[PDB]
RNA sequence: AGCCAGGAUGUUGGCUUAGAAGCAGCCAUCAUUUAAAGAAAGCGUAAUAGCUCACUGGUCGAGUCGGCCUGCGCGGAAGA
């Protein structure tokens, strides 16, 4: 049971992503199905402990935002080239 | 004693001490392991 | 050493024979060389075999937590090392007398070789045992 | 017996007396000569098997008198005369030469238990099983 | 001594070492030695780090070499004035960006692979770190 | 910290005066006075002595652990006293004490005479043995080190001034 | 972590038997007595011996231990 506390993104782009990622909060996005893609913003250290388990990329995740229980699955991850940290995770809505 | 710029513990009796700002290795068993720098 | 769970399987194995035993005895080895293992521990194989638990976990809360199940006067043994001993073969057998005649057998210190239950009292070298 | 000050474990190859080439000055170091060593052991040679490498614990006292209690020959040589092979380990991970049964070894392991530190006889025959496959021997069952 | 066979051209420009690496993950094996620093690894440096690494664990195991030099480096001889054409090719280096996996190892315990990557990192000029194969 | 939070008990008959940061302890064996660093907080207020970190100083707990052990030695020294036992290993290595001066023959070309400090009593029941007594553990430790520094224990035969509770590693000449 | 103990039985385990006996190295990498003890980590023996350590008993009394990401620091750092 991987529950992630996340927020909706208000800004985007190169400058916006680097600003919020430097605040220990790397961005992501939830897409899939037929709804519009939801650019999401979430804390880095919380997911960094959960993503170290092998079951993080195989079970269905429940990312909560605005009180909404969204059944989501991890599609792809953009890790840092040389640092033990994440930059962006692609979340497929399953 | 060795004046190697990279000192380490060479056995279980080696102990690291920072005497007067200089980091030294003190071994009770082997006097050869005694060294200081870095 | 591992978690508390493997420290409780020693509590489970200890309590598993507390409610069926008759007598309880105390012996100590603070000078005990493996010649005591030669004599005292092989003395258990003379009677029945392996399972005479002579375990020593008599901390103030380690062996005391397994005491309130049965024979509740073992809670305050504390220091002065205690090796528990139970007597399954024969009702009121002579393992307490087995240590009473072992006072000249490398047993200078034995936590005063007290013994623990049947009269619910203290140190007394009993002689009213069935033969 | 006393605490160790002068006594050691000796007697390699007790088939012949006075093991001066194998052991030598080990008992001659502290206080014990080799001449009287065969005198006290002469009552224990022909009472047991002759030609077997049996060890003995030489007990040294401070009054020129020495006693001895003979122990059981090891599993290193009791598996040689039982299986019928004059060999040993050599390289235990590459060859297995011995063909000895468990019942063939426990009938003399009950003689081993008179000096071994066990409770049950069959609870200690598995200890000789631990020496069995360490030498290139399989215990058939 | 890694060296390409029958390349198109003998000499090539110096170039620049900018941007990030591409092979940033452990693909073939299970343990890797990801480079953190930025520099050039010569043919000697790669081979010297290889000898100190394949001897560290045992003769067992499989080791992958993710990096190949594929770039000639010229060097003017002593007492030669500037100009008079390009110098002669002496050795071959490999441009390494921060995050490049240099070696990949598999079939060994993690503790044993930790020491091999520590000994190989001493021969390398740039700073490297121990990385593992992450799932997906 | 763990040493600083363990109070030393002062016995009966020996009085401890708190002269601010200066502490004097008087006993039947002698009287030791010592001033401490300002980082400690000493309050007698009992039949024991307690310690604590004075405010402002960050290393008060580390200083109080040192001050606890010092005053612990100042209690044992004035009630029982400290004693160091030496040994003179070597041929012709004699020792003699003349009131307060210790004469040593350590194979030199001249006799060496060490002068004992005030309150330090040394006896020589054996010519190859020196027993010295005092009230301060630190002072008699320096005296024992000074006597050992004249002729240190040889790492080949153990020759030299050594402590009775000292072990000496001996090496060989590698061929003969 | 300290303060008081064990640290065993076989087992000289075989190999060139000069002996490798827990401790040059080849190998299985055992089983029991079991509060616990590895046929063994160091010093020490030609080989034994011995001093200990792991692991386990008691006292004690609370946090301690081993990595990671980093700010500011130390050494490396010797010239007229």
């Amino acid at each position: 049971m991987f529950t992630i506390n996340a927020e909706v993104r208000k800004e985007q782009g190169k400058g916006a992503s680097r600003r919020l990622r430097a605040a220990n909060k790397f961005p992501a996005i939830i897409y899939g199905g037929k709804e519009a893609p939801l650019a999401i913003e979430l804390d880095h250290d919380k997911v960094m402990n959960m993503q170290a388990k092998a079951e993080f990329y195989s079970e269905v995740l429940t990312i909560v935002v605005d009180g909404k229980e969204i059944k989501v699955k991890a599609q792809d991850v953009q890790r840092h080239p040389y640092k033990p940290k994440l930059q962006h995770i692609d979340f497929v809505r399953a | 004693m060795k004046v190697r710029a990279s000192v380490k513990k060479l056995c279980r009796n080696c102990k690291i001490v920072k005497r007067d700002g200089v980091i030294r290795v003190i071994c009770s068993a082997e006097p050869k392991h005694k060294q200081r720098q870095g | 050493m591992a978690l508390n769970l493997q420290d409780k399987q020693a509590i489970v194995a200890e309590v598993s024979e507390v409610a069926k035993g008759a007598l309880s005895a105390v012996v100590a080895d603070s000078r005990g060389v493996t010649v005591d293992k030669m004599t005292e521990l092989r003395k258990a194989g003379r009677e029945a075999g392996v399972y005479m638990r002579v375990v020593r976990n008599t901390l103030l809360r380690r062996a005391v937590e397994g005491t309130p199940f049965e024979c509740l006067k073992d809670a305050f043994v504390g220091p002065t090392l205690i090796a528990y001993s139970m007597e399954h073969p024969g009702a009121a057998a002579r393992l307490f007398k087995e240590f009473a005649k072992a006072n000249a057998k490398f047993e200078v210190k034995a936590a005063a070789f007290e013994g623990e239950l049947i009269p619910a009292s203290q140190i007394d070298r009993l002689a009213t045992l069935p033969t | 017996a006393k605490k160790v000050q002068a006594y050691v474990k000796l007697q390699v190859a007790a088939g012949m007396a006075n093991p001066s080439p194998p052991v030598g000055p080990a008992l001659g170091q502290q206080g014990v000569n080799i001449m009287e060593f065969c005198k006290a052991f002469n009552a224990k040679t022909d009472s047991i098997e002759k030609g077997l490498p049996i060890p003995v614990v030489i007990t040294v006292y401070a009054d020129r008198s020495f006693t001895f209690v003979t122990k059981t020959p090891p599993a290193a040589v009791l598996l040689k005369k039982a299986a019928g092979i004059k060999s040993g380990s050599g390289k235990p991970n590459k060859d297995k030469v011995g063909k000895i049964s468990r019942a063939q070894l426990q009938e003399i392991a009950q003689t081993k238990a008179a000096d071994m530190t066990g409770a049950d006889i069959e609870a200690m025959t598995r200890s000789i099983e631990g020496t069995a496959r360490s030498m290139g021997l399989v215990v058939e069952d | 001594m890694l060296q390409p066979k029958r390349t198109k051209f003998r000499k090539m420009h110096k170039g620049r070492n900018r941007g990030l690496a591409q092979g940033t993950d452990v693909s073939f094996g299970s343990f890797g030695l990801k480079a953190v620093g930025r520099g050039r690894l010569t043919a000697r440096q790669i081979e010297a780090a290889r000898r100190a690494m394949t001897r560290a664990v045992k003769r067992q195991g499989k080791i992958w070499i993710r990096v190949f030099p594929d770039k000639p480096i010229t060097e003017k001889p002593l007492a030669v004035r500037m100009g008079k054409g390009k110098g002669n090719v002496e050795y071959w280096v490999a441009l390494i960006q921060p995050g490049k996996v240099l070696y990949e190892m598999d079939g060994v315990p993690e503790e044993l692979a930790r020491e091999a990557f520590k000994l190989a990192a001493a021969k390398l000029p740039i700073k490297t770190t121990f990385v593992t194969k992450t799932v997906m | 910290s763990r040493v600083a939070k363990a109070p030393v008990v002062v016995p009966a008959g020996v009085d401890v005066k708190i002269n601010g940061q200066v502490i004097t302890i008087k006993g039947k064996n002698g009287e030791l006075t010592r001033t401490l660093n300002d980082a400690v907080e000493v309050k007698h207020a009992d039949n024991t002595l307690t310690f604590g970190p004075r405010d402002g100083y960050a290393d008060g707990w580390a200083q109080a652990g040192t001050a606890r052990a010092l005053l612990n030695s100042m209690v044992i020294g004035v009630t029982e006293g400290f004693t160091k036992k030496l040994q003179l290993v070597g041929v012709g290595y004699r020792a003699a004490v003349k009131g307060n001066v210790i004469n040593l023959s350590l194979g030199f070309s001249h006799p060496v005479d060490h002068q004992l400090p005030a309150g330090i009593t040394a006896e020589c029941p054996t010519q190859t043995e020196i027993v010295l007594k005092g009230a301060d553990k630190q002072v008699i430790g320096q005296v024992a080190a000074d006597l050992r520094a004249y002729r240190r224990p040889e790492p080949y035969k153990g020759k030299g001034v050594r402590y009775a509770d000292e072990v000496v590693r001996t090496k060989e000449a590698k061929k003969k």
